[PDB]
RNA sequence: CGCGGGGUGGAGCAGCCUGGUAGCUCGUCGGGCUCAUAACCCGAAGGUCGUCGGUUCAAAUCCGGCCCCCGCAACCA
RNA sequence: UCGAUGUCGGCUCGUCGCAUCCUGGGGCUGAAGAAGGUCCCAAGGGUUGGGCUGUUCGCCCAUUAAAGCGGCACGCGAGCU
RNA sequence: CGAAUGCCGGCAUGAGUAACGAUAAAGAGGGUGAGAAUCCCUCUCGCCGUAAGCCCAAGGGUUCCUACGCAAUGGUCGUCAGCGUAGGGUUAGGCGGGACCUAAGGUGAAGCCGAAAGGCGUAGCCGAAGGGCAGCCGGUUAAUAUUCCGGCCCUUCCCGCAGGUGCGAUGGGGGGACGCUCUAGGCUAGGGGGACCGGAGCCAUGGACGAGCCCGGCCAGAAGCGCAGGGUGGGAGGUAGGCAAAUCCGCCUCCCAACAAGCUCUGCGUGGUGGGGAAGCCCGUACGGGUGACAACCCCCCGAAGCCAGGGAGCCAAGAAAAGCCUCUAAGCACAACCUGCGGGAACCCGUACCGCAAACCGACACAGGUGGGCGGGUGCAAGAGCACUCAGGCGCGCGGGAGAACCCUCGCCAAGGAACUCUGCAAGUUGGCCCCGUAACUUCGGGAGAAGGGGUGCUCCCUGGGGUGAUGAGCCCCGGGGAGCCGCAGUGAACAGGCUCUGGCGACUGUUUACCAAAAACACAGCUCUCUGCGAACUCGUAAGAGGAGGUAUAGGGAGCGACGCUUGCCCGGUGCCGGAAGGUCAAGGGGAGGGGUGCAAGCCCCGAACCGAAGCCCCGGUGAACGGCGGCCGUAACUAUAACGGUCCUAAGGUAGCGAAAUUCCUUGUCGGGUAAGUUCCGACCUGCACGAAAAGCGUAACGACCGGAGCGCUGUCUCGGCGAGGGACCCGGUGAAAUUGAACUGGCCGUGAAGAUGCGGCCUACCCGUGGCAGGACGAAAAGACCCCGUGGAGCUUUACUGCAGC
RNA sequence: CGAGCUAGCCCUGGCCAGGGUGAAGCUGGGGUGAGACCCAGUGGAGGCCCGAACCGGUGGGGGAUGCAAACCCCUCGGAUG
RNA sequence: GUGGUUCGUGGAGCCAUGGGGGAAUCUGGGCGGACCACCGCCUAAGGCUAAGUACUCCGGGUGACCGAUAGCGCACCAGUA
RNA sequence: CCGAGGGUAGGGCCCGUGACUGGGGCGAAGUCGUAACAAGGUAGCUGUACCGGAAGGUGCGGCUGGA
RNA sequence: GUGGGAGAGGGUGGUGGAAUUCCCGGAGUAGCGGUGAAAUGCGCAGAUACCGGGAGGAACGCCGAUGGCGAAGGCAGCCACCUGGUCCACCCGUGACGCUGAGGCGCGAAAGCGUGGGGAGCAAACCGGAUUAGAUACCCGGGUAGUCCACGCCCUAAACG
């Protein structure tokens, strides 16, 4: 059947990347708690250009 | 008129399509003066305010004239009578000898090629528009402003109109088509006519896709639901209510009057 | 089986809970009106209060046990 | 037996008890004969096909030598439905 | 530490067990190699072929090509690989994306709002398979190419020279610019045919040296033409509108046009040049190379859904924006500038390999699943993307070999009987395409209808009739009709392709739903009715701002119910709700102080505090049922009995009318008649004693409709009597890789007892050499899930209201 | 933190072979005072019919430590809305 | 009307205060737990101000602290696979 | 080829029959009430419409076969 | 044909006042209504009665008749338009064109039906109050369809002279 991912580099992009996260409140903690963890990758790696 | 159809279908033996033959040979409608992007959607800045909204063709916003003080004493020619996706009545597109074109709400018994004039000139003809004061008390009127240099605001849907009765210093009193009795300020313009294209209300939609055209999305009953949903939603096969009938959010929905009572827009109100 | 409602002149109903007196209606009987009957009028009688028992100074009336009458319930399996 | 013993009926396969429905053996009979009634021995084998119902049962249909009762976790779902 | 269905780990059992992922299929010869069923090569065979073949986009990201490799990954093997090591490989002004534009949406200076964080938010900005935009055809690489190279062809930019003109904008206007369905003409793509042109070869096995078989007969291309079509009126005056201005556009007014004549713009045809070019055969490659060839490269036909495209015609639901582009002027500039022609010079950034219906994307897997767009050849079946076979192209699905038991899946066939099977004809059968006859009740007049039931269907020869394209003829192509005749069991000879009726229920109907057990009679639906709402509407979301409603205005918008259609929807307003009542009763804060207390020497200061004034809500008075709801008991009575039109009485707010009625409703019940049957708890018609119908939680009907539920009959069958044979895939035996839940240990028999009450394990007796293998499934209260019912726990949640208590709201 | 599954709406694109039946409306004829209306012919409507792709998931069987944590075979509904 | 305090409306002050009313400048004001007298204490409606105190990313010392199933999740290129 | 007739299939008219049901005819002395004939104690009749155990009543218009 | 006349003859548009009902204001107090008599009912929440104002619907008093017109059903305030029949004078033109009329076709009171509109009075159904033995009636107080209009049906009558 269809299964629950369905990939695009866009969505990804639009919605967990650096610049999103970076635009509210609740996004802006998700970094710093990424960061203190020691986190190597804060956001998902979307690709491509 | 009215149309009719054979029952060659089902749902087609009792369709019925509104006649035409007053839309001149002009269809398709006017650049310049309109169209605008019309904005479709059935909600606010993210949620659903009204049930049951969306699908149905795609528009073209006519941008009408509802006040027509603009050009008080300048006449215009009426060149076309055309269809109008965005309300019941049909629109009248005139030519005025300033060259501008406008449109306005057609009335019933507008000709193509007649004259049209607005202001306190203005013979009292179908088409025409004055401040309610220079027009006569009896006559029917239509598109009529609540406040003066507000807009047109009332009786614009087909077929409507409203009455003037009689006056009271600086108001006329209106029988709006309601059946209300209104004090609209005299200087408040109105034009002339009721609406015309008076039958649409004997349009049969026919069919469940005819609501949907129109946008119209199925209004499923409380009773249909469950006690989460709706106050008479469940219980068991069928059942009658148990308390008084219910809007979704617990207001009762058979004879609970609404309009605020302190308005103070009260004053100015005689009837039902 | 459990539950609670009734048994009052010929018929249908009051009366009880706040014991002490059984009343209304109809029908029955005698009298009238009418040529006559019905309607009407004037008068009149009729109830061991389902049946056993005590409770009491006294039980239609309060309390128990049976007697038929009516209505309810009888569910998860 | 609730850290589970699947619970009606059908179906397949059985098998047992006899307080025997049929067939064998009998006694009494208000047993002439034939046919019964009834009781006593006796289970070796038998103990049909359908209509209606989920039905068990039952009621009918047409036959029969007869159209037996009951047990086996209302036998049988790691066999079926 | 011994138990916690404890935690982490290791190793056992089941077990050499089940499996090895589509039943599209294999065999042999030769190579290489330490080692081959599995790697290369060849021959033969089978499978896809509207794909199982090629081209995109998404996603993946080294998976591409090559050398050397086999420990692991591969369900076996592996010399092979999408694996391991290394190396190479992706070339663009013209394709796509960006230095262009705007959509929903986002963002957002002005502005508004919010305890904060933040929420709105016009202009602008961002935002793309939408608008705008200049590349076609061939060659070379092991791996790239519309990117390199070849030929032919364009686009901007910048500086020049040459000629024209008032040039000039983020501003005006025009255009871009828009639906669905059906479409005409002319073409192209693609396809068929050819006695003609080009070709290696070919006569096999009885015949054929022949318009014989086989292969092939194109591609691109500026200008100028040619054909088809798309677009467009030209003048002059007046001008108050397009938010400054206008010579523009709009509105009047006259003349000329009414035509595509003329202007331009596309597509196709031709085009200077350029390129490709088969079968066969010989080569050594894994693969591609030469030869055929100096290849030929020509006519006929079919022909699009594609091109001309902004084409036309009808319809109602009434069908983006902005830029590029044309133009009009404004400031400013007019030694500037802009247009046109020519020259030279400038033209960046990213992507470009490979997979791409799949072994590289999504499903833990080399997974029978999922995944958008383009091409998708031929022949035959009426057609087609259907079906059968087959081009090109690509596969034989990464365990084999034997055997030929039960039993299972998938298939085929059966005498006689045809539903007796069974909860049901569940399943399986029959039926099946086209043409032609031929068709009922009913009906809203459409339908029912493919009703039913029928016949025709091949091939041969003769005669004969319309078109199409060609000239009016030839051919090639599409449709017809008539007449003789041949053959078979059988002619849509294989494949794709309804079983038919009758009568109930429910719902009108197409529709929709429980993704992963229910597709329905539930939901929806047109339509009907009630009720709210006069517009800063009611209603909804948010504290707000604000937004929806709606850029709507009572023929409109919200809420409820009912549910096409026909005939209809009775009576009760006592209770509850809703509505309407300037009275009255009650009523909080506050107003009011008659009056009483605390202090103080007093002036004072501080409390209590009754009259009466005080809203809505309630109470009370009204109305209202397509508002919540409700719509009776008993006793008698007719000149046969029976029965009760008739009466008496109690009670009510009023006591169910019509129309249905043992029902999707009927307990007693298989009610009672009647019909269908040999037989009928079901079905159909009735009676009515309706446990417990009933009129918009609508009542009684209804043609048509349905993968809905019930009953019946015909037709037909393995459903059955009642089985039997046959096929393939497993099962079994050999080689290879090889799991699982489960498991206190086990040396694990019957009966009769007994025991916590159903014993392999206790008692007595009975039987029983040790160990396996294929099978059946009675038992180990077998496995599996800390029972889903039940009850307990003052355990938890969702739900309702005249439970309590608050809160938003009004 | 999630609408990359799913539920609806918005914006923009795309897809739906091939047949059937043949409404309105035109056109001619008939009819009439003018009509209505009736005939053909044309026309090409429709939550219309058959049937692919495609969207479904009706009935049965299989599968059940599966190929698959929804699958496969036969069968069925819709397929211009 | 509320919060703060041991204070839950209590006899409920004091300190903060959203709403209404709304003074004085020392013979002025607040407080000393309703209030009033008296006797006393402070001087509101502007601000700033070390130190003693809290912490432990980081460096050092020390342990009747662990010693690779312990000790941080990680003694090992771990917030990695 | 035709063709008596036989078979399958579907329709057309007619007759018989049917639980049950509708109203109808006739049947000396059964119940109910009084509609009509006298102004019939509400003038009557009437088409239509709703309601009622029953004659019947009533609404609307009409008639004189009444005042 | 020529020229005249009476008419509630038909259709559409427009319009006048009287009266009833409801709302609003004034003034006004204890009953109004109704009948054979009563009661339901209306009214101190301010009725009836009177004044003023507004709204709306239907019907046109006087003229009016024993009258007029129409083929019938029918048709009545007033105005205009559109339009049928008809009588009279003259004897002007035609020149038998004539009468009836199966079917067909139109017309067709009232009640009723459809979709929409309107609704003042009245008024089947219905609810009450009296009268009755009962009264699903007569009388009384309420009241819905309807009566009114546009269009489509219906087609019957004591459509009677
Ligand atoms: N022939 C009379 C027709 O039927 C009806 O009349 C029938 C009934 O009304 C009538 O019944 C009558 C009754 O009215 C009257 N008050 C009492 C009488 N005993 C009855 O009588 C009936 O029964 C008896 C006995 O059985 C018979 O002998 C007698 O013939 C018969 N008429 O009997 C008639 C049938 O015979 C209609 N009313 C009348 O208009 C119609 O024309
Ligand atoms: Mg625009
Ligand atoms: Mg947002
Ligand atoms: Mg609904
Ligand atoms: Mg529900
Ligand atoms: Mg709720
Ligand atoms: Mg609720
Ligand atoms: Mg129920
Ligand atoms: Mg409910
Ligand atoms: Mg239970
Ligand atoms: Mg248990
Ligand atoms: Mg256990
Ligand atoms: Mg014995
Ligand atoms: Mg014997
Ligand atoms: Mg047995
Ligand atoms: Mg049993
Ligand atoms: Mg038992
Ligand atoms: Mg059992
Ligand atoms: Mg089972
Ligand atoms: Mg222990
Ligand atoms: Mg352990
Ligand atoms: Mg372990
Ligand atoms: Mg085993
Ligand atoms: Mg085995
Ligand atoms: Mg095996
Ligand atoms: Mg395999
Ligand atoms: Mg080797
Ligand atoms: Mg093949
Ligand atoms: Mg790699
Ligand atoms: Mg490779
Ligand atoms: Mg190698
Ligand atoms: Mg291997
Ligand atoms: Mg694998
Ligand atoms: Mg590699
Ligand atoms: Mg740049
Ligand atoms: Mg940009
Ligand atoms: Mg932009
Ligand atoms: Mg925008
Ligand atoms: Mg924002
Ligand atoms: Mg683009
Ligand atoms: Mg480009
Ligand atoms: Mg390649
Ligand atoms: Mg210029
Ligand atoms: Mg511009
Ligand atoms: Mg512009
Ligand atoms: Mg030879
Ligand atoms: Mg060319
Ligand atoms: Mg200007
Ligand atoms: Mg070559
Ligand atoms: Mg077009
Ligand atoms: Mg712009
Ligand atoms: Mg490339
Ligand atoms: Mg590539
Ligand atoms: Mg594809
Ligand atoms: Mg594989
Ligand atoms: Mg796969
Ligand atoms: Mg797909
Ligand atoms: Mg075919
Ligand atoms: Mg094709
Ligand atoms: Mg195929
Ligand atoms: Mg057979
Ligand atoms: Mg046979
Ligand atoms: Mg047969
Ligand atoms: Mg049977
Ligand atoms: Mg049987
Ligand atoms: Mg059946
Ligand atoms: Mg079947
Ligand atoms: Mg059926
Ligand atoms: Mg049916
Ligand atoms: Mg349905
Ligand atoms: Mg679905
Ligand atoms: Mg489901
Ligand atoms: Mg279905
Ligand atoms: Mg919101
Ligand atoms: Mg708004
Ligand atoms: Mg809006
Ligand atoms: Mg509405
Ligand atoms: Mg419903
Ligand atoms: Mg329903
Ligand atoms: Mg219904
Ligand atoms: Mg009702
Ligand atoms: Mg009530
Ligand atoms: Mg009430
Ligand atoms: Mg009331
Ligand atoms: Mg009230
Ligand atoms: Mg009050
Ligand atoms: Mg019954
Ligand atoms: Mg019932
Ligand atoms: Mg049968
Ligand atoms: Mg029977
Ligand atoms: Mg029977
Ligand atoms: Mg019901
Ligand atoms: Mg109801
Ligand atoms: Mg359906
Ligand atoms: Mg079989
Ligand atoms: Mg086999
Ligand atoms: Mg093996
Ligand atoms: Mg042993
Ligand atoms: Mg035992
Ligand atoms: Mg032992
Ligand atoms: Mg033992
Ligand atoms: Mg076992
Ligand atoms: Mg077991
Ligand atoms: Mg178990
Ligand atoms: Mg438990
Ligand atoms: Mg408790
Ligand atoms: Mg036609
Ligand atoms: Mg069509
Ligand atoms: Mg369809
Ligand atoms: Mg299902
Ligand atoms: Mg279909
Ligand atoms: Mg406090
Ligand atoms: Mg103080
Ligand atoms: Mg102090
Ligand atoms: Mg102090
Ligand atoms: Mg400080
Ligand atoms: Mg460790
Ligand atoms: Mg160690
Ligand atoms: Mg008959
Ligand atoms: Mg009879
Ligand atoms: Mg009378
Ligand atoms: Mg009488
Ligand atoms: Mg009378
Ligand atoms: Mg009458
Ligand atoms: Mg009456
Ligand atoms: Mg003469
Ligand atoms: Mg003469
Ligand atoms: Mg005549
Ligand atoms: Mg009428
Ligand atoms: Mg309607
Ligand atoms: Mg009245
Ligand atoms: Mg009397
Ligand atoms: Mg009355
Ligand atoms: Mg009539
Ligand atoms: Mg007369």
């Amino acid at each position: 059947m269809k299964r629950t991912w369905q990939p695009n580099r866009r969505k990804r992009a639009k919605t967990h990347g650096f610049r999103a996260r970076m635009r509210t409140p609740g996004g802006r903690k998700v970094l710093k708690r990424r960061r203190q963890k020691g986190r190597w990758r804060l956001t998902p790696a979307v690709r491509k250009r | 008129a009215v149309k009719k159809f054979k029952p060659y279908t089902p749902s087609r033996r009792f369709m019925t399509v509104a006649d035409f033959s007053e839309i001149t040979k002009t269809e398709p409608e006017k650049s310049l003066v309109k169209p605008l992007k019309k904005t479709g959607g059935r909600n606010n800045q993210g949620r659903i305010t009204v049930r049951f909204r969306g699908g149905g063709h795609k528009r073209l916003y006519r941008i009408i004239d509802f006040k027509r003080w603009d050009k008080v004493g300048i006449p215009a020619k009426v060149a076309a009578i055309e269809y109008d996706p965005n309300r019941s009545a049909r629109i009248a597109l005139l030519h005025y000898v300033d060259g501008e074109k406008r449109y306005i709400i057609a009335p019933d018994g507008l000709q193509v090629g007649q004259q049209v004039v607005a202001g306190p000139d203005a013979p009292i003809q179908v088409g025409n528009a004055l401040p309610l004061r220079f027009i006569p008390v009896g006559t029917v009127v239509h598109a009529v402003e609540l406040e003066p240099k507000k807009g047109a605001k009332l009786a614009r849907a087909a077929g409507t109109s409203a009455q003037i009765q009689g006056r009271e210093g600086d108001y006329v009193i209106l029988r709006l088509p309601s059946g209300e009795l209104r004090k609209v300020h005299g200087e408040c313009y109105a034009t002339v006519g009721a609406v015309g294209n008076a039958d649409h209300k004997n349009i049969v939609l026919g069919k469940a896709g005819r609501s949907r055209w129109l946008g119209r999305r199925p209004h499923v009953r409380g009773a249909a639901m469950n006690p989460v949903d709706h106050p008479h939603g469940g219980g068991e096969g069928r059942a009658p209510r148990g308390r008084p009938p219910a809007s979704p959010w617990g207001w009762q929905t058979k004879g609970l009057k609404t309009r605020k009572r302190r308005k103070p827009s009260s004053r100015f109100i005689i009837a039902r």
